[PDB]
């Protein structure tokens, strides 16, 4: 398979996932740089410019969405495992190798969180990655380093 | 870090809500002076229903809550506590659904049964609450004054084919009152419906009637249409009778009478030797009531009237 | 197989059951995923897992898959399975991403331009699919039966376009579709028709 074909299709499927972000009842206007105090795990507010990091944040992302049993998670988190498999392939295409992100140890605080409140994590969350995920258009035309 | 209350509100469409807030950060209290208030995490709310109560607290109010629309899974809104900078992730639930929900039924002609129905299928505000109605029989009219009506009792009605929750009365008296309302629960509170009631007697439908005849009056040319009085009830009414040229489509037309002694009216028809179809609908002469159901189709048979004029 | 426009499921049938002879034998499907694409290069995985399912009046056994990955590969095959043993079909590549068909496009509305005497029709692009894709523009007098004379247009931010007719006050109808412009795709239905209004497109040319 070309590289171009690779590189199309990752912007694609930012799009897509954008596309279907912008389509839930809940986040339609939320703000993706709003400050919440005990909502600090969650990956965003500031910018990111390596690989490593990149598949950190996505790995983060697909856990956190993993939790939720809702309907229109599941498909969210479908298509961020072939986003993180594609961002691999590009990675090894940079002649760089990246390891397999494990589990964030952070992310296990959620426990308390998820229970005291649904709602906002909800908001957040899908806020947060539709931002990450505008990021990751806008950063990935200028083709970093791993 | 945040307390809230009180936390849950349950309140019906237009109903006049308040809540609190106390918001402390690194060991201290912010003042309320710089407390703002978050509906939804959406829009801000204004500062003009923003109050203050002390150096520490802080109160706002909402007018005229709207209904909340079915966002998902959740089903109830939030509302916020927030410094200019920051919001905590408690909030505080607000539901609010409709209780106007419309009744009316009809003293059957029988004067035995009365029958009417509730739907909800339509509202959608409200979800796995248990419906019940209630009503009262003790007045002689309805309408008399506006009074608190502490007094009820239970009843019980089930689900048809349609959402219309029908319900069937048992032997009623024709001139009561009955005032009846639907209640609500839910595991935050319970509401009710606004009071309403119903006259027995000004709300029958009478019966259709029936040995319904008409024929062209001969040597006259005047189409005459007999009926019957309906047995049931004995107030005064009006006919209305409605004929036209019998076919597969029939261009009626309309003609109505207002006094009920008449039993029979002749009126001269455009076509001599057709088919034509009559048929008679019954109403209050008052107006209070409801209109019958339509009397069986009723014929003639074509034969000469008068002699021929040109040969 | 085919996935909506809403690119949420994949749906599809296999036709042997009723067009072929020879019945009595259990018939089952066996997909398999990759998490890439799947490879040019032929072969036949060994592990698989079943998936059953139902069967629809019209003799063509119609199921569904709920969750789909959109740039994963399937392999798919028919298993015919005898008494006196086994046989397996042929296998193949079907790929969720080159085979959405889009939904129409919406809010179509026709006019007949002022001063110019020409027919000029407007178009939204579909939600879905995020590629860059083709129109195609059907149009005729309205009547009982409809001529139809069609125009190709093969631009992505072109959003109206403007076309001549031979006679101006008769009523228009329009309908459009949408298509991928690669070409790996397959074609939308008809939008709601459209029709335009009668109007004083120019001062009358003599008294
Ligand atoms: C909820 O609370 C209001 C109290 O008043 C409310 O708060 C004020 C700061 C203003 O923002 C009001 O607009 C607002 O409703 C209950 O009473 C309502 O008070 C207002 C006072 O302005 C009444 O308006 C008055 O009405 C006359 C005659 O129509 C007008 O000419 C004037 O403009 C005058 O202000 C209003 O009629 C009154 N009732 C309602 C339904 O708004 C309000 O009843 C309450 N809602 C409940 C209990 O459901
Ligand atoms: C309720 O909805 C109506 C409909 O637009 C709107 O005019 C009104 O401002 C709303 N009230 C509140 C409190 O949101
Ligand atoms: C339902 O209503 C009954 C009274 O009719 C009440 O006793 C019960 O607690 C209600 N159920 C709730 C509030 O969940
Ligand atoms: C009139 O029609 C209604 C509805 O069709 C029916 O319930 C009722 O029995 C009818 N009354 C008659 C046939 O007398
Ligand atoms: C095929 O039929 C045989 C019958 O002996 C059975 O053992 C086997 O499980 C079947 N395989 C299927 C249905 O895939
Ligand atoms: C177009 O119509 C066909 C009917 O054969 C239907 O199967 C298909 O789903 C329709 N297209 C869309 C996008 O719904």
């Amino acid at each position: 398979v070309p590289i171009q074909k690779v590189q199309d299709d990752t912007k694609t499927l930012i799009k897509t996932i954008v596309t279907r972000i912008n389509d839930i009842s809940h986040t339609q206007s939320v703000s993706s740089k709003q400050k919440v105090t005990g909502l600090d795990f969650i990956p965003g507010l500031h910018p990111i410019l390596t690989l490593s990091k990149m598949d950190q944040t996505l790995a983060v992302y697909q856990q956190i969405l993993t939790s939720m049993p809702s309907r229109n998670v599941i498909q969210i988190s479908n298509d961020l495992e072939n986003l993180r498999d594609l961002l691999h392939v590009l990675a090894f295409s940079k002649s760089c190798h990246l390891p397999w992100a494990s589990g964030l140890e952070t992310l296990d605080s959620l426990g308390g969180v998820l229970e005291a409140s649904g709602y906002s994590t909800e908001v957040v969350a899908l806020s947060r990655l539709q931002g990450s995920l505008q990021d990751m258009l806008w950063q990935l035309d200028l083709s970093p380093g791993c | 870090d945040v307390i809230y209350f009180p936390p849950k509100i349950l309140t019906s469409v237009g109903s006049n809500v308040s809540f609190h807030c106390i918001y402390k950060k690194e060991n201290k209290i912010v003042p309320s002076k710089e407390i703002v208030w978050w509906m939804n995490l959406a829009e801000k709310i204004p500062q003009s229903q923003y109050d203050v109560v002390s150096d520490h607290v802080s109160k706002v109010t909402f007018f005229n809550l709207n209904e909340t629309k079915p966002r998902g899974k959740f089903t109830y809104d939030a509302v916020y506590c927030c410094n200019e900078h920051e919001c905590h992730h408690r909030y505080a639930e607000l539901y609010v659904i409709d209780v106007n929900i419309n009744i009316s039924c009809e003293t059957d002609g029988y004067l035995t049964k009365m029958t009417c129905r509730w739907s909800t299928s339509t509202i959608q505000s409200l979800a796995e609450s248990t419906l019940q109605l209630r009503y009262h029989r003790s007045s002689l009219y309805c309408s008399d004054i506006p009074s608190i009506h502490p007094i009820s009792e239970p009843k019980d009605c089930y689900l048809q084919s349609d959402g219309f929750y029908e319900c069937i009365f048992q032997p009623i008296f024709l001139l009561s009152g009955y005032t009846m309302w639907i209640r609500i629960n839910h595991s935050l509170g319970s509401l009710d419906s606004p009071p309403t009631c119903v006259l027995p007697d000004s709300v029958v439908k009478p019966l259709p009637p029936s040995s319904v005849k008409a024929e062209i009056t001969i040597n006259i040319g005047l189409l005459k249409i007999s009926w019957e009085k309906p047995v049931f009830p004995e107030n005064n009414l009006q006919f209305q009778i409605r004929y036209g040229l019998s076919g597969k489509e029939v261009q009626w037309k309309m003609y109505e009478v207002y006094d009920a002694k008449s039993k029979s009216v002749s009126l001269p028809v455009p076509d001599l030797c057709a088919v034509y179809a009559v048929q008679v609908r019954c109403k209050r002469l008052d107006g209070l009531g409801y209109w019958s159901n339509w009397s069986n189709p009723a014929y003639t048979v074509v034969m000469d009237i008068k002699v021929p004029m040109r040969g």
